[PDB]
RNA sequence: CGCAAGACGGACCAGAGCGAAAGCAUUUGCCAAGAAUGUUUUCAUUAAUCAAGAACGAAAGUCGGAGGUUCGAAGACGAUCAGAUACCGUCGUAGUUCCGACCAUAAACGAUGCCGACCGGCGAUGCGGCGGCGUUAUUCCCAUGACCCGCCGGGCAGCUUCCGGGAAACCAAAGUCUUUGGGUUCCGGGGGGAGUAUGGUUGCAAAGCUGAAACUUAAAGGAAUUGACGGAAGGGCACCACCA
């Protein structure tokens, strides 16, 4: 009887200004109905966003989360809420003859955003290696997964989101852990294959809006 | 560096495509062209050089020396200029110059007609062992003549002897050749 | 094959082989001879050494024990003796 | 009705592409993907159940949402392609495969090929036996 | 312009470099597409002009790259591009049944044959072409084809002979 | 998008490693063990194999508790066939999980006792050590890792071979055996009856360990070789086949 998509409405998505490209979508919204307000029902929903689709000079194979947050007439100003790979990328490093070293920290912000941050490194064939494998022994491993406990654990805590994410962009914590690991055991592709979200502060208007401008 | 598909195309003298052929001009100082309308400047392609006896030849076929008749040929890129500036990059790199895979022992010489040895020259004699044509043929399957009657793919031989003997392409396996023998292969493999 | 005199071998191959499985035992390690560069006093410490070989007048380690041959510390040259 | 967009910018949306042994189904969403636009099942069109997982039923399911998205100004879509996963088979069947090639000449922008499909690191028992079953 | 783009692992990298004139040319001819190995992300990948002419140039093109690198001859691999409905189902050996050790070894054993004599016969009968990896099958061919290849290839690997394997097709492949 | 409950630790996972054997794969910390390598440290025959006796012992099973996600013997349903209570699917108890006791069997396998000696090669790999031109850790100062070449020792494995064996298949041990003796433990005597009966013993039970005879029978069995026939499949030929 109803044809609901006239009962329907259009909000756009509006990436935080740590990327180039803001306006990335659309996203449907059923009016208020009396009694359940459109911005309510808006008020909390992911996005799946490549890294190609935000900032142009750059290799698609990672992602990032996003909350709608605020409703400020037809626009989603939108936080940040995670990230993780590709998992294309993901099945392509995984290797035989080479070592899987992962780690996992739990670092808080400095403006109370706590994150669970992962880690995925993994050893590298020399240029010159003749030996199938690449292995560490198991005190070379967990060796590394200290530094990547540690250059980790630092980076979030010194600083606040604004800085974290324009971290993960080039991925300048991964970048950081491949030169600190060259000493123990050579790796080859040393990422932070994902990001959690744990708790948020709460929620204050003016920070989104100087996270936005 | 795409393709932009106007390129395969864009991929007195002379007009010879063989760089042996083109090798020799140059170094007399001899501008020639090619289907290419333009005169030639630069002469890109590879050579394979003998690692035991330093003896360069311009075939790429071949995997064995024309001198010492070993398998120490090695592949030289070279770069010739019109005037003949041969400058060639020999690959300074350990993992090419590798005495690894190198030593093995070999089984009985075997002599028979269906004997397998282990092709160390490059001419012993093998005895004849051959595909047979309704196995060795692939699909033509471009051509539109095509439709009528067998199933969308080659017929596979479970017939012949040639199948029976496991008899295989010679070019089917090269990358089992590049491995070392001495390796950790799985216990239930077995190879021609 | 199958022609060896085992009465005289190559030392090279007596100095290759396990040192148990020789004609005749003689083992690999050795005395060095510990010149410490920062005092004048000559130490002697076995080569293949144990636990720390401290410096009497100094206080200052001479070699530390790693799985097979000590490492010395920074410096401390040695005289193998003879 | 909708995306007030101009003609060069086009107005993505989130295609999944449920695949099971029985039928396929074939989901398009929001960016977000908490509305649907059309759920058209691969086992609406066809009235033969043991044709529910044919690549045919799999176009017919395919081609009347590209009609209702195109309907609803829709132009583009990221395809998260889907197995059943978990316990059972992990690599999404041709039936997914169709529907794919499907609404691709039906006129809709295809962006990203996502494979979502739910796999445990490590799972609870099979549900086949110690001896096997027919797959 | 819309591309696709499609990965390679270490051991199908050299297939590629000894078949770059034959992958190369009928997708850039015949569907009037552009094609690039990255080799700083190891990917094949292609994308459209203003030279291609069908809306699904590309997305027949993708699945003959993907046969490709899924181990499948690249002869038999062009027909995607070609016939409208050939597909692929793909394997986990041990989601039949739960092989392992040498239990699992012995399931290739089988599901090949002696020379490959089991592979080379169940796509002659079922109208299909099929590649073993280790504990990846996969098949290729017509849907009915497809569903008439796993369970010669499903019985198999749960234990009975390949003659009564070769007995229960032609039963089958009588309709 | 959240919340919860229990199991699981894939890919990495290798003819790699460890453990007496069953067996063993998320991080971190703690608790004690262990081989191998290194030794110009110590004791100076302290040993090898082992009836009695003892610890551990896959899965399933039995009692208590706790926990009950998945899966699930039994059981209850619903379904194709001349026949089916079977090959099917839906539920699903006990169990699968943890803790405390029992229980002691497996195609527990290398279907191959343990210790020692001798007897052909060849590289790869795991651990430790030794030596060395080189390249990277931003070079460099020595470090120390990461690779690279070689050597030693003990490992898991290969590959090879007219060593010698073997009924042969095959084995570098299954060799050094009529030219028969290094030391030592368990254990077989044509095939069935039968691992049954009875007795003893352990256990709550299930069962485990030990274990016959009367009687019956000319074979049973092992390797290797040729066919036959296919309700097995394809290639070649044929107007006693087909197409036109
Ligand atoms: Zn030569």
């Amino acid at each position: 009887v109803v044809d609901p998509f006239s009962k329907k409405d259009w909000y756009d998505v509006k990436a935080p200004a740590m990327f180039n490209i803001r306006n990335i979508g659309k996203t449907l919204v059923t009016r208020t109905q009396g009694t359940k307000i459109a911005s309510d029902g808006l008020k909390g929903r992911v996005f799946e966003v490549s890294l190609a689709d935000l900032q142009n000079d750059e290799v698609a194979f990672r992602k990032f989360k996003l909350i709608t947050e605020d409703v400020q007439g037809k626009n989603c100003l939108t936080n940040f809420h995670g990230m993780d790979l590709t998992r294309d990328k993901m099945c392509s490093m995984v290797k035989k003859w080479q070592t899987m070293i992962e780690a996992h920290v739990d670092v808080k912000t400095t403006d109370g955003y706590l994150l669970r941050l992962f880690c995925v490194g993994f050893t590298k064939k020399r240029n010159n290696q003749i030996r199938k494998t690449s292995y560490a022994q198991h005190q070379q491993v967990r060796q590394i997964r200290k530094k990547m406990m540690e250059i980790m654990t630092r980076e979030v805590q010194t600083n606040d989101l604004k800085e974290v994410v324009n971290k993960l962009i080039p991925d300048s914590i991964g970048k950081d852990i491949e030169k600190a690991c060259q000493s123990i055991y050579p790796l080859h592709d040393v990422f932070v294959r994902k990001v959690k979200m744990l708790k948020k502060p709460k929620f204050e208007l003016g920070k989104l809006m100087e996270l936005h401008g | 560096g795409w393709i932009t598909p106007s390129n395969i195309k864009q991929i007195v003298g002379c007009l010879t495509t063989d760089f042996a052929m083109q090798n020799v001009l140059l170094q007399m100082g001899l501008h020639v062209l090619a289907v290419n309308g333009m005169l030639i400047r630069e002469a890109r392609s590879y050579i394979l050089r003998c690692h035991g006896c330093f003896k360069t030849t311009s075939d790429m076929s071949r995997v064995f020396c024309s001198h010492c008749g070993n398998k120490t040929l090695k592949k030289v890129s070279v770069t010739v200029s019109d005037d003949g500036t041969l400058h060639m990059h020999f690959s300074r790199n350990p993992k090419v110059l590798n005495p690894r895979g190198l030593r093995y022992s070999l089984p009985t010489p075997k002599g028979g007609k269906y004997a397998i040895n282990p092709h160390l020259t490059e001419d012993q004699r093998f005895p004849q062992l051959r595909l047979s044509q309704k196995a060795r043929q692939k699909t033509n399957v471009f051509a539109p003549d095509y439709i009528a009657g067998v199933s969308p793919f080659v017929e596979n031989d479970i017939s012949s002897r040639s199948a029976t003997l496991q008899v295989r392409d010679s070019t089917l396996g090269a990358g089992r050749r590049r491995l070392n023998p001495n390796a950790s292969r799985k216990k239930f493999v077995k190879k021609r | 094959p199958l022609a060896k005199d085992l009465l005289h071998p190559s030392p090279e191959e007596e100095k290759r082989k396990h040192k148990k499985k020789r004609l005749v035992q003689s083992p690999n390690s050795y005395f060095m001879d510990v010149k410490c560069p920062g005092c004048y006093k000559i130490t002697t410490v076995f080569s293949h050494a144990q636990t720390v070989v401290l410096c009497v007048g100094c206080s200052t380690v001479l070699c530390q024990p790693t799985g097979g041959k000590a490492r010395l510390t920074e410096g401390c040259s040695f005289r193998r003796k003879q | 009705l909708g995306p007030q967009v101009a003609e060069g910018e086009n107005v993505f949306g989130v295609c999944h592409i449920f695949a099971s042994f029985n039928d396929t189904f074939v989901h398009v969403t929001d960016l977000s993907g908490k509305e649907t636009i059309c759920r058209v099942t691969g086992g609406m069109k066809v009235k033969a159940d043991r044709d529910e997982s044919s690549p045919y039923a799999a176009m017919l399911a395919a081609q009347d949402v590209a009609q209702r998205c195109k309907e609803l100004g829709i132009t583009a879509l990221h395809i998260k392609l889907r197995a059943t996963g978990g316990n059972r088979t992990k690599t999404p069947g041709p039936g997914a495969q169709s529907a794919l090639r499907a609404l691709a000449r039906s006129g809709m922008k295809i962006g990203r090929i996502e494979d979502v499909t739910p796999i445990p690191s490590d799972s609870t028992r099979r549900k086949g036996g110690r001896r096997g079953r027919r797959l | 312009e819309e591309t696709r783009k499609i990965p390679v692992p270490a051991n199908r990298y050299t297939p590629l470099k000894e078949n770059w004139m034959k992958i190369f040319t009928p997708i850039v001819e015949h569907l009037g597409l552009q094609i690039r190995f990255n080799l700083k992300s190891r990917n094949v990948e292609i994308r459209t002009c203003k030279e291609t002419k069908d809306v699904s140039a590309l997305t027949k093109a993708a699945d003959f790259v993907k046969a490709f690198i899924l181990g499948f001859q690249v002869e038999d691999a062009l027909a995607l591009i070609r016939l409208d409905d050939l597909f692929l189902e793909s394997f986990e050996i041990t989601d039949v049944k739960p092989l392992k050790g040498d239990h699992l070894s012995r399931a290739i054993g089988r599901i090949a044959g002696k020379g490959g004599k089991t592979k080379f016969t169940i796509e002659n009968v079922t109208r299909t072409r099929i590649v073993l990896a280790d504990v990846k099958v996969h098949i290729l061919g017509s849907f009915q084809n497809i569903k008439m290849a796993r369970t010669a290839i499903c019985n198999l690997i749960l234990g009975n002979p390949p003659s009564k394997v070769y007995g229960n097709i032609r039963a089958v492949a009588s309709r």
